[PDB]
């Protein structure tokens, strides 16, 4: 809607940038325990699986894990170590020595207010899975920063898909939730000192069989259920 | 406002 | 198919 005029050449939106080395890590993950299945996304990275805290609002079942080096399942949900991330829709998962690890070039930094974002996922459902970007969206915090709004359609199943800057590339959070209407979105936010937490085993503080017990939450403001109506 | 996990 | 880790 905007006609650019009385501009610089570095004023311009950026131009293309590579998503794959994002979505190459991207898996998709389903917790089926007690006549339950929830699925989301989680980001790969080194032997662990960043991924929202909801996931496990149960756990006593199993875990599939399907990424670019095929599909595993983890047996048993509760031997799986898992640090969470206090007060955010946000945890990691530690997976076994068994799971092929992923590489360890991704940048992950808070969100900054008004930034452009994009959404980035991958299809799995094609043969050979494939990246894809959603159209950017600007972003503010909704209160004290643990939860962003963003304005970009996301269909149910989409969580745990991490929000990029068009600015550097690096992911700023995941996605979370929405309102009843599906009118505003919100993701959780890249809280501060991420890479730190990810590269210094001794700001990891794991523990395994952990659940939520409850069916909403409160956090960052928010009073959060797990399904709508 | 209240949220959902999508 | 599904690779079963160890567990």
């Amino acid at each position: 809607g905007h006609h650019h005029h009385h501009h610089h050449g570095e004023s311009l939106f950026k131009g293309p940038r590579d998503y794959n080395p994002i979505s190459s890590t991207i898996c998709h993950l389903t917790n089926e325990s007690d006549g339950h299945t929830t699925s989301l996304y989680g980001i790969g990275f080194g032997p662990f699986i960043i991924t929202n805290k909801h996931l496990f609002r149960r756990n006593n079942g199993t875990l599939l894990v399907q990424s670019l080096h095929g599909v595993f399942k983890v047996k048993n949900t509760t031997t799986l170590q898992q640090h969470l991330i206090d007060g955010r829709d946000m945890i990691i998962i530690r997976m076994p020595k068994d799971f092929p690890p992923f590489p360890q070039k991704l940048k992950f930094r808070e969100p900054q207010r008004e930034e452009r974002i994009c959404l980035v996922t991958t299809n799995f459902q094609t043969k050979s899975m494939s990246s894809m970007v959603s159209d950017t969206s600007c972003t503010f915090p909704s209160s004290d920063g643990i939860f962003w709004k963003h304005w970009i359609q996301t269909k149910d199943g989409q969580c745990g898909s991490p929000l990029v800057s068009t600015r550097d590339g690096f992911i700023v959070g995941i996605h979370s939730a929405s309102n009843f209407t599906n009118t505003n979105n919100y993701f959780t936010s890249v809280p501060k000192n991420f890479m730190e937490l990810l590269t210094n085993q001794e700001a990891q503080q794991w523990v395994s069989g952990w659940r939520l017990n409850a069916d909403s939450v409160l956090w960052g403001g928010h009073k959060v259920f797990m399904d709508k109506p | 406002e209240n949220l959902y996990f999508q | 198919e599904a690779t079963q880790l160890m567990n």
